[PDB]
This record gives C-alpha cells, structure tokens and sequence, in this order.
C-alpha cells in the first residue's frame, strides 16, 4: 500500500564519492523501487548481478537494500566479486561468497581527473591481516612492518598504510577512475519494505 | 532554471581597480566549481580564472596572473572577482559560468552561463 | 601550448538544408571537445559536452562526432531559431579551456 519513490538519484547522480577504505552505506526502505530505468541506461560500462537476473528485479520484494558507493582504479574492478583476493579485496572491501545483489561501475574520468593529479581518493596498502566481509577500517595508525617502535613517528619500520591514486586525464584506460556502486539485497523473515511497481 | 546575474561593470581609468559579484539561485552553490570568461568586443571567448567547490585550488590565466583574485562566499551563494591594475585591453565582456564538476582543471565543461556585464577601460 | 582551429568561416543554408561545422585540434585531445552556441544577443549555451554526448535541454537534431585531432558538428535542418555562432573548446591540454574562433551561420 506504500507508494513513493525512494532516492536512487542522489546516490547515483552524486557530485563527490567516498574513498575506497571509507566507502559509504545508505539505508533503503519503504520503496516502490523501479530498477528498469537503471538497467536500461547505457551509461554503465559494467553491470553484473550474482544470483538474480537483472530484468526480474521488478517483481521481487526485499526487506532492506544497502547501497555502497566508492571510486577505484580501472584494473581493480575485477576485485569486486565474490571469492576474490587482491590489494583492495583483502585490505579495503570484501564480498561474501554468498553475496546476492548487483554491481554497477562506470568510467568517471570527466569528474575525478585533474591535470595536476586528484589526491582526494585514498586506499590502504598494508594491514596486519585480511578483514572479514562487510566491515570498514578507519583507524590510521602507522603500520608495524619492523622492530623499531613508532611512538607516532613516521620512518623505517613505521609505514603509512594509506596511498593516493594519481588520477590524471592523460592516464591509460587501466588507470582511469571508475565509480562503483554495489547493491546488496537481503531477504529473511521480516515484513518486506522494498517492492516493485506492481498493481495489486 | 538557474540564474546567474553579475554586477560591477562601468568606466575606469587604466591601472584602477573595480569589483565584480555574481548571484546564483537556481542550484546548490556549495558543491560546484565556478569560472570567469572574457569576451572581447571583436574576438572570441577566453578563459580567465576558476575556483573549486571550496577555496582550495585556484588557477589563473597566463595573461591575468598577479592581477586578479577570485573569491567565493558559500554562505549566500555568491562569488567575486577583484581585478587590479586594469589596462586598455581589459574592456571586454565578462561572463559568470558554472562548472559541471567540483574541481577547476577537469575534462568537465561549462554547462550554464549568465548574461555578462560590460566593462570599459578608458578616459 | 595547444592551437585550436576552425575550418569554416561563414556558412549559408536554408530552412530545409543540412550543413556540417568541423573543428580541428593541432594535438590529440582524446574526444574531450565541447560545442557552444553563442547567440549574440544573450548568454551562450552548451549543446554537446564530450565528443558525442548531447546535453539535456536542447533538441536531439544536433549530433557531434570525432576523436583525436579531427572533429565535426552537423545540423540536420537549420531551423529558423538556429542562427548563431558556434565555438569548439578543448579541455585536455595544460592551457586551460582553449576556445576556437567563431563560425557565423546566416541562413539565406
């Protein structure tokens, strides 16, 4: 009986995205969600859903939907997939083996590239161990890769974990920035709040 | 649906300063870059200066370096442009354009403009 | 520095004609060109951002194409509201936002 459009627009048509290690998350509920407009758009270079056909999102009903948005490198889009390992997969963002949802990615060289280099996007190089699926690492303590203490001092045996992408418009196709939005659909014994455009 | 109205056009002597403003009302001014464009009376468009979504990165054209100081006021949706030591070649028409992105030097173009304010540098 | 050039100088057509305006870049700009319609009586507008991406709010009659060092813009009909000057702007090289010269279009 609930009839209103939920805000897919400000999460897709946003001006500035978050970093790789500080990916955002938006709660979505009480929705008449229309996924046909997103699927029919040709602006997305990559659109892969795992376990669900994309045309059938209209008749399905879900309880809650999670939208996660960030920006990564061109070659690193392969790492956003279940059962994958890599610099970002192991240390920044992890997908469970039983992940259900869609992955959306498109090139964003027009906004996230600067002739002098866009350094507003960060990613983690080093950490003690791989992180469990669906958690965020925000602490920026200086890494322990040696014997000598840190005491808040940067130097040998004390490596800064975060690195910055050198995004420039003249970079190769692999080095171009890409904006990635992943949708995770969870269903359980709860009153569903995200349904599709169907007349009862 | 966006509005961009400027002010500060007039008649000044060479080497004298005058102050520009530009009012934005049809969009959200706090997350876009802004640029200033110059149109000579008998020539084509020319880029002058630009500022980021916040006062972090500022770039100037080569011919206007050390003379212009582009400002910004996110509180009331208004930017500024202080021109100092004006010469006779700066008697052109100045537009107040808006950038599609949030940075100054990006492959993003200028989507919306506004009617210019004509300035003259003569006695 | 990059030099941005306009092949046509002045063109004339009819209400049911079709003309093409071309703009040549000295150095490769990788499909990062923009086209602007500057009506001499008011503020200029934007028609096509990027090589062949058409901005919302203007008729789909206009169509752009080209990449590298060769570009072209075409108008299918030249309707009685299309008389203006068209500029091609590059946004890829170190000199920021270099504009090409004008191209007057008077239909007669």
């Amino acid at each position: 009986n609930i009839t209103n459009l939920c805000p897919f627009g400000e999460v897709f048509n946003a001006t500035r995205f978050a970093s790789v290690y500080a990916w955002n998350r938006k709660r979505i509920s009480n929705c008449v969600a229309d996924y046909s407009v997103l699927y029919n758009s040709a602006s997305f270079s990559t659109f892969k859903c795992y376990g669900v056909s994309p045309t059938k999102l209209n008749d399905l009903c879900f309880t809650n939907v999670y939208a996660d948005s960030f920006v990564i490198r061109g070659d690193e889009v392969r790492q956003i997939a279940p059962g994958q390992t890599g610099k970002i997969a192991d240390y920044n963002y992890k997908l469970p083996d039983d992940f259900t949802g869609c992955v959306i990615a498109w090139n964003s060289n027009n906004l996230d590239s600067k002739v002098g280099g866009n350094y507003n996007y960060l990613y983690r190089l080093f950490r003690k161990s791989n992180l469990k699926p669906f958690e965020r690492d925000i602490s920026t303590e200086i890494y322990q890769a040696g014997s000598t203490p840190c005491n808040g001092v940067e130097g040998f045996n004390c490596y800064f974990p975060l690195q910055s992408y050198g995004f420039q418009p003249t970079n190769g196709v692999g080095y171009q920035p890409y904006r990635v939005v992943v949708l995770s659909f969870e269903l359980l014994h709860a009153p569903a709040t995200v349904c599709g455009p169907k007349k009862s | 649906e966006v509005q961009l109205v400027e002010s500060g056009g007039g008649l000044v002597q060479p080497g004298r300063s005058l102050r520009l403003s530009c009012a934005a009302s049809g969009f959200t001014f706090d997350d876009y870059a802004m640029h200033w464009v110059r149109q000579a009376p008998g020539k084509g468009l020319e880029w002058v200066s630009g500022i980021s979504w916040n006062s972090d990165s500022i770039d100037y054209a080569d011919s206007v370096k050390g003379r212009f100081t582009i400002s910004r006021d996110n509180a009331k949706n208004s930017l500024y442009l202080q021109m100092n030591s004006l010469r006779a070649e700066d008697t052109a028409l100045y537009y107040c354009a808006k950038d599609r992105g949030y940075e100054i030097l990006t492959p993003a173009s200028f989507d919306y403009w506004g009617q210019g304010t004509l300035v003259t540098v003569s006695s | 520095d990059i030099q941005m050039t306009q092949s046509p100088s002045s063109l004339s057509a009819s209400v049911g004609d079709r003309v093409t305006i071309t703009c040549r870049a000295s150095q490769s700009i990788s499909s990062y060109l923009n086209w602007f319609q500057h009506k001499p009586g008011k503020a200029p507008k934007l028609l096509i951002y990027g090589a062949s991406s058409l901005q919302s709010g203007v008729p789909s009659r206009f169509s752009g194409s080209g990449s590298g060092t060769d570009f072209t813009l075409t108008i299918s009909s030249l309707q009685p509201e299309d008389f203006a000057t068209y500029y091609c702007q590059q946004s890829y090289s170190t000199p920021p936002y270099t504009f090409g010269q004008g191209t007057k279009l008077e239909i007669k």
